[PDB]
């Protein structure tokens, strides 16, 4: 749902939404380790659940009104400071 | 001569050693019109002490750095370090109480910073010279 | 040069730049150094 | 690359949007999304998150420079 | 005596001149150095004491550090006087250079171009 990263989670917002004890937080996220929605390791020492890849699941009307808002996001940045490496170096080439 | 032994008591921060370069080796300098230094170059001795003995210790007292580089005084140590400060000279923090100064190793610069910027001087120093090399080799 | 103003007006040479280091601070130093074995 | 990368990104995400408009299906499903939360590995959006990254970014540059 | 720093030197000095005429400039020159307490003792310092810096200020309470009170800010602590906080801004500095980093590849690229 966010953009992140913003990657790695601190246990309490584990704790808040799961609403998991403490002590249980490790049996939780390295069971989905096993399932396969995340293959991210955990940081053990501050106790923070560090994630990596990502499951999508279905869609709704707001995630394509999100998307196009954070996805055409990397179009129209990356496409400006492209034209910056077509101005300047066109010169070099010829 | 006369002028040798001068730049060897600016390696020292003595105040006796260096007032004696300039009674005995003073006539040499009246030639070469160089007395407006003289009386500014005492301010640079000083950074040069300071500095000797801030690169070679991590923490410098101000009562120990007091008469070692003979300020005699408190007080005027705490003008020099803060105008030390103000010249971007030293790094060091003080803890007046009494007072005292105590520095720490200043640190980061590492690699990736500071050699890679200066090799945007070095390289553009030396493709200037690729140029120069043909514009001379242009004439023949 | 020779034009302009300028005409009107191992070695133990390479190691004095370091040994005049020597004369200004701690002497050499053998009989200091030496003296301090009894003093503490 | 950039180009030919993002006009199709352009062409997609303007049928994308089409898609709650008319034409559904295809609703894909699910391909669509799925791959392109592949390629959410890395957003990138603001800022790059590449606080990890950053000085690793010019560290890549290091020995090349 | 202004690299001493003088302050006290110079007030020493200031009691017998020829001068003459300097007495309009003397105090012009108070004006000068009395605006250097407040930026040459810091940054940076921690705390120094009441009476310390009253001692170079002379006069006994007077309102032109009761103007530094004022215009520095820093503090204003009971008798004694503090850099808080601290000492001070507490300079990182920036995590944002590493983007004028990449700028500064790209013309070095374009001078390895232009060899080629």
């Amino acid at each position: 749902t966010r953009p992140a990263n913003h990657r790695q989670l601190t246990f309490e917002e584990i704790a808040k939404s799961a609403k998991i004890t403490v002590n249980e937080v490790e049996l939780l996220v390295m069971k989905a380790l096993s399932v396969g929605l995340v293959k991210g390791s955990i940081d053990e020492v501050d106790k923070r659940v560090h994630m990596t890849w990502v499951q999508p699941r279905v869609l709704d009307l707001q995630q394509i009104k999100g998307m196009k808002d954070r996805l055409e996001f990397w179009c129209t940045d990356v496409k400006s400071m492209e034209m910056l490496v077509e101005h300047q170096a066109h010169d070099i080439l010829t | 001569m006369p002028y040798f032994l001068l730049t060897q008591a600016v390696r020292t921060g003595n105040l006796a050693k260096f007032n004696q370069v300039l009674d005995q080796f003073g006539e040499k300098f009246q030639a070469d019109g160089t007395y407006t230094l003289i009386i500014r170059l005492r301010h640079n001795v000083i950074k040069t002490g300071v500095r000797m003995i801030s690169l070679s210790y991590s923490r410098i007292s101000l009562a120990d750095i007091a008469q070692k580089l003979q300020l005699d005084s408190p007080e005027d140590a705490e003008f020099i370090v803060a105008k030390a400060i103000r010249d971007g000279v030293i790094e060091a923090s003080i803890n007046h109480e009494k007072g005292y100064v105590q520095s720490k190793e200043m640190i980061d610069i590492y690699s990736t910073r500071e050699p890679q910027l200066a090799f945007h001087q070095r390289i553009s120093f030396c493709l200037d010279i690729h140029n120069m090399s043909v514009k001379a080799m242009r004439f023949p | 040069m020779s034009e302009k103003k300028q005409p009107v007006d191992e070695d133990n040479w390479d190691d004095d730049n370091v040994e005049d280091d020597f004369s200004n601070q701690l002497r050499a130093e053998l009989e200091k150094h030496g003296y301090k074995m009894e003093t503490s | 690359h950039g180009l030919k990368g993002l006009n199709s990104k352009l062409l997609d995400i303007r049928s994308y949007l089409e898609k709650v408009a008319t034409g559904k299906l295809p609703i894909n499903h699910q391909i669509i999304y799925q791959l392109q939360d592949v390629f959410n590995l890395l957003p990138d959006v603001s800022l790059q998150e590449f606080v990890k990254a950053f000085y690793l970014k010019t560290n890549d540059q290091m020995v090349v420079v | 005596y202004l690299m001493e720093g003088s302050y006290n030197k110079v007030f020493l000095a200031k009691g017998n001149i020829p001068a003459e005429s300097y007495t309009f400039f003397i105090d012009i020159l108070l004006d000068t150095i009395r605006d250097e307490i407040a930026g040459c003792i810091e940054k940076a310092y921690e705390k120094i004491l009441f009476t310390e810096a009253t001692r170079i200020l002379f006069f006994n309470t007077p309102k032109k550090m009761t103007d530094y009170a004022k215009k520095r800010g820093w503090v204003l602590g009971p008798n004694n006087y503090y850099s808080f906080a601290s000492q001070q801004q507490k300079p990182e500095d920036t995590t944002i250079p590493s983007t004028e980093l990449a700028k500064q590849v790209i013309e070095y690229a374009r001078q390895l171009e232009m060899i080629v």
